[PDB]
RNA sequence: UCGUUGCGGGUCCGCUUACCCGCCGCAAGGCGGGGACAGCGGCAGGCGGGCUGUUCGGCUGGGGCGGCACA
RNA sequence: GGCAGGCUUAGAACCCGGGAUCCCCGAAUGGGGCUUCCUGCCGGGGCCGAAUAGGCCCCGGCGCCCCGUAAGGGGCGGGAACGCGGGGAAAGGAAACAUCUUAGUACCCGCAGGAAGGGAAGCCAACAGGGACCCCCUGAGUAGGGGCGACCGAAAGGGGGAUAGCCCAAACCAAAUCCUCGCGGGACAACCGUGGGGAGAUGUGGGGCUUGGGCCCGGGCAACCGCCGGCGGGCGGUAGCCGAAGUGGGCUGGAAUGCCCCGCCGUAGAGGGUGAUAGCCCCGUAGGCGAAACCGCCCGUGGCGGAGUCCCGGGGUCCCGGAGUACCUCGGCUUAGUUUUGCCGGGGGAACGCGCCGGCCACUGGCCGGCAAGGCUAAGCACGUCCCGAGUCCGAUAGCGCACUAGUA
């Protein structure tokens, strides 16, 4: 869980010259969202997690509040999940699906031989 | 192992820095026709204890004993291809391999044997 | 494409400090080396003022059709014995041009059968012309992989790739053997000049007939 | 100094043993081509900031 | 010799009527019902498949059949299936810092229009045709050199 | 631990006067452990251990040898006089 | 001004848990006071050379003041 | 290119593959560090010593934040350029200058990979049809933005490179599940049996993935979907090996490769060296052969598991189908996006498949196309520390700052 101050970032004033287009403050917002500053900074408690996904939970007046899904993927437990395998990296040999798909091949084109060249010629 | 470039450049490179192992293959001499006939292979790097005539130069014509091979400077020393300094010592005239003919072959060695077997097949 | 160094005489830290030091107002070394010039083409180590630039465009574009009416004009240039002996070309012992042998000679294999098949049909003494006329060239292409320069003797043209008279012919000095398919402006007019001698196959002369037209 | 560390003491033996020109010998060994030694410095031209 | 599925270009109101054919991504099911097989087993054979497409054309039949035939009748050897044969998936580090979860994704804009519209591919776009001195890049100010010139000689 | 002796004027004049053998060490041996590798090394006892870091890097230790073994002595027997 | 801002009672009164301020306690938590105000965020008006960027034309018996001989 | 003394035929030097050693500082990680050095606690060992005291020395462990029941495991720093997210100018241009451009650039902060990112229709279209994605050519300086000035500037479509599609959640079943360790077995594996521990009803697992599915019924296997990488073979890389033909006669010459004369090879006349200019003296070249060891790729075979999850036929009108989300308003950055791009912030704020979304201002009707707010994905594309090759490039004031004991003095 993850608390975090709102409002537009702390924008700071410049100190030297520019254009007056370029002086503004107030206004003035980051392209970030507070979900995805919130993801960082558990990111950076949990130092090697990886970060999900987090989801929105209360807002007062000065705080909003994020809770930030991080997993393992040093974890035997993690590693073999159909979707945690999407972040934690999968492999599969080029032998394995070659080989199946080649004998799936050879199968069916014998069954098409006795079920489906008759019609396709008559 | 030589470069395969045909660049001036690259293929000078190669000679100049080339390892201690890949200078032996400039120490290669035409053999005799007679040391042909007796080997069978038609040229053997020079090794010190070969008899070798030398064919080009001042000292064309003479006939020696190969007294000393260096492979940094790819040169070999015969004797009577000699001369004395102003001190007086007999000095040795250095020979590329390229301008001698080996005509007798020091075979004591036994690894220079199956060099010779190489060749010839 | 050819260039030099993007950054070469630029990355000298310098400035020009001004008039009033009795010294010229181009750019000077910052530190130790403070009075030496620098970035600037007039200084030593400067920037080269207008380098080779690797974009440049170093290809001279021809039309299709007009490059294909050139190949049929050097092509006729073969015919005629005036224009290869224009070029330099020995043609004394020549029986005759176009020169077209038999379609036989495709089979041979050995340069030393090649060698045979010039001199019977004349053609050996320009490959020796080529031959004895290479040359050490003058200048700094020996520093650069072109110390030899050799004439062209022979342009021998066969039906098709592959066939055994190609690799025959091809160590004979200044001798060119392409197959027709293949012929273009470099071996039909080197030096940009017209009249190349030629010897085809009867073959390839049959083969031309849907080419280049 | 009077009172030195030892880490600066070591740095000072260091250029101490390598400020010397190079052996006679080597001037023979190559022909006159290698004279003189980059690590040659004297204590009051050239100074160590150690 | 695998068919290649044939498909018209979309015809547009500026065209006028004038109409072309192209290769198409792959053979529709519809097609491929017409002759027996569906997307796995016609993926299993080799034949390029796409079930997106709903028109059928007997073009595509026809092609379909005659190589359909001479497979079935040891004439010719299939291609290798048109199906996923490598996984490899990358172990990812730092997603959330480098704007690859959902709310980076949102604040990108990839859930809200296409990567090519988005504003960071613009930038970066935009960014290799100048460097690299590209089609319209390799001119500054381009368009007004152009027109200018069109007024003065198309007085 | 050693790397070798000094037999310099000064440490002659030291091992005939004072018994005192001079040794160059290593830079991080401690007068314990030099005085535990020469008494080790050459089977003799010592009184004391005087070592200093010379201004080239190297650490010397004067040894000073218990009094019933004499310092030139096993200068002689070493070989290295 | 919008939100934070809640609970009772008849716009006003009250309440405390929000919030704020101090004291004690490692913290846990307690004590006191204020109090849905304040403070804080957004928006809006005012004062604002505190700070940022700029402009301060031309002719001309040299420039300037003048004049407009500037349409 | 010196002077000695050695090593080496018991096989050295050299090259390639595998190991050993590897001081101090360094992410530096017991703690410090104004000196790359110092110093503490615990445990073991050693030494001085009369001593088990006391002291001194050597060796091992002792960073922070985390995951895990524990055992144990992770992150930290670096790399020439490239890649992803955020923060973010000015000079100059506009012949002044503020909107604007420069430019989302320089630069900064953070985070990855050998590529990254993108990627599988709440799409584009126009009633005719396309059919994930990226990159190249084009569309095109067209539409459009803009003191409508300077200038900025797409997309669809077409031609190519390459080609590949899947999962999580839910409906329905309800612990059938997974991790770890001991033992027995099992190509050293997966997995099987047995027992302990941990996760799990706040749902493990099955099922499901637009040709929607769940649910019910019937038939068929060419079911389908996953896990291990053992055995055999082939090929390539990291040293190398074989490879034709004059050192013929004469001249000049210190010396010939030069000249005259005479021969020869050529799948080899690419190029280099050798006492001057060499096809045949030597290296090499055309062409061919090659590895104990390490690595990489391909083929055949081998070993297991699952809840039929696979295909075909019918029924359905019941269930599931992703929220501070879609959307509105205000401020701001950005975009060609213009009453119409995307986003961030403040405030407000849905519906549910009989529903919702899009079709260049809004709404209404029709029609057409689809199903957001969850995750992955090879190929084809950028770069140059590094390796190989090439060159109408330069030739020591040139060319990289450095042809040299140069990022040196
Ligand atoms: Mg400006
Ligand atoms: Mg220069
Ligand atoms: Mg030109
Ligand atoms: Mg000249
Ligand atoms: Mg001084
Ligand atoms: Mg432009
Ligand atoms: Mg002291
Ligand atoms: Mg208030
Ligand atoms: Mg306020
Ligand atoms: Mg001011
Ligand atoms: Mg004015
Ligand atoms: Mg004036
Ligand atoms: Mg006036
Ligand atoms: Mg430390
Ligand atoms: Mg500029
Ligand atoms: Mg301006
Ligand atoms: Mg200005
Ligand atoms: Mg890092
Ligand atoms: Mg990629
Ligand atoms: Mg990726
Ligand atoms: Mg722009
Ligand atoms: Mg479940
Ligand atoms: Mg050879
Ligand atoms: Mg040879
Ligand atoms: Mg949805
Ligand atoms: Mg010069
Ligand atoms: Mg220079």
């Amino acid at each position: 869980r993850v608390r975090l101050i709102r409002g537009p970032f702390n924008r700071r004033r410049p100190d030297s010259g520019r254009r007056p287009k370029r002086m503004g403050v107030y206004g003035i917002t980051a392209w970030k969202s507070w979900r995805q500053v919130a993801e960082e900074r558990a990111a950076r408690k949990f130092p090697g997690l990886e970060v999900l996904n987090s989801y929105w939970v209360a807002d007062d007046g000065i705080y909003r509040y994020f809770e930030v899904i991080l997993i393992d993927c040093n974890q035997p437990t993690i590693q073999r999940d159909p979707l945690y395998s999407g972040i934690c990296g999968r492999e599969v040999p080029r032998r394995r699906l070659a080989r199946r798909l080649r004998e799936r091949q050879r199968k069916l084109i014998e069954h098409l031989k006795k079920t489906l060249l008759p019609k396709l010629k008559g | 192992p030589f470069t395969a470039s045909a660049q001036p450049r690259k293929q000078r490179l190669s000679l100049y820095a080339a390892p201690l192992h890949l200078r032996r293959k400039l120490l290669n001499a035409k053999l005799s026709p007679e040391l042909q006939k007796k080997l069978g292979v038609k040229r053997l790097p020079v090794r010190r204890g070969d008899t070798v005539l030398i064919m080009r130069g001042d000292f064309k014509g003479v006939t020696g004993k190969v007294v000393k091979v260096d492979l940094k400077r790819v040169r070999i020393f015969v004797e009577g291809a000699t001369r004395t300094n102003s001190r007086g010592q007999t000095v040795y005239y250095p020979i590329h391999p390229s301008k001698v003919m080996i005509v007798d072959v020091d075979l004591s060695d036994k690894a220079r044997q199956k060099l010779i077997e190489r060749r010839k097949r | 494409p050819k260039g030099v160094y993007e950054g070469a005489g630029k990355e000298h830290s310098c400035e020009s400090f001004g008039v009033g030091l009795g010294i010229a107002r181009i750019p000077r070394y910052k530190g130790h080396l403070w009075p030496r010039g620098c970035f600037a083409p007039n200084t030593r180590g400067g920037r080269r003022a207008h380098p080779p630039r690797p974009e440049k465009k170093l290809h001279e574009e021809i039309n299709w059709k007009e490059k294909n009416l050139a190949i049929r004009s050097a092509i006729a240039a073969t015919a005629y014995k005036s224009w290869v002996a224009a070029r330099g070309h020995m043609v004394e012992k020549v029986p005759s041009l176009p020169l077209v042998v038999s379609g036989d000679a495709e089979k041979i294999a050995k340069a030393k059968e090649a060698k045979k098949l010039f001199e019977v049909l004349g053609l050996w003494p320009d490959v020796e012309r080529a031959a004895e006329g290479v040359k050490i060239r003058a200048g700094k292409g020996k520093m650069r992989g072109r110390r030899y320069k050799e004439p062209k003797s022979v342009l021998v043209v066969v039906s098709e790739l592959d066939v055994p008279l190609i690799g025959a012919v091809r160590n004979f000095p200044g001798v060119d053997v392409v197959p027709v398919s293949h012929l273009n402006m470099l071996v039909l007019a080197p030096g940009g000049v017209p009249g190349r001698l030629t010897l085809w196959t009867a073959t390839a002369v049959e083969r031309l007939k849907g080419l280049f037209l | 100094a009077r009172n030195k560390p030892l880490g600066k003491k070591l740095r000072l033996a260091a250029a101490l043993n390598s400020n010397r020109n190079p052996p006679l010998w080597v001037i023979a060994k190559t022909k006159r081509r290698v004279t003189r030694s980059p690590a040659r410095r004297h204590w009051r031209r050239q100074k160590l900031k150690a | 010799m695998i068919p290649k599925p044939v498909v018209q270009v979309p015809r547009s109101i500026k065209s006028g009527g004038v109409t072309k054919w192209k290769e198409g991504r792959g053979f529709s099911l519809g097609e491929l019902k017409e002759v027996g097989l569906n997307a796995e087993q016609a993926r299993l054979l080799g034949l390029p498949v796409d079930t997106r497409r709903d028109s059928v054309w007997p073009q595509n039949v026809e092609a379909l059949r005659k190589w359909l035939i001479e497979v079935l009748e040891g004439k010719a050897t299939p291609p290798e299936p048109t199906l996923p044969k490598v996984v490899k998936v990358k172990r990812k580090r730092g997603r959330a810092f480098r704007g690859l979860t959902s709310a980076g994704r949102r604040s990108r804009g990839l859930i809200s229009t296409r990567f090519r519209e988005t504003h960071n591919y613009k930038f970066k776009k935009k960014a290799k045709e100048r460097r690299l001195k590209k089609r319209h890049e390799a001119t500054k100010g381009l368009g007004n050199v152009l027109r200018i010139s069109r007024i003065i000689n198309e007085s | 631990m050693i790397k070798r002796f000094v037999i310099t004027e000064k440490a002659l004049r030291l091992a005939e006067r004072e018994n005192k053998i001079t040794i160059i060490v290593e830079r991080t041996a401690t007068k314990k452990q030099i005085a535990d590798e020469v008494q080790r090394l050459y089977n003799v006892k010592v009184e004391k251990v005087n070592t200093l870091i010379t201004p080239r890097g190297e650490k010397k230790a004067y040894v000073k040898l218990a009094e019933g073994y004499s310092a030139m002595d096993l200068l002689t027997k070493l070989g290295v006089l």
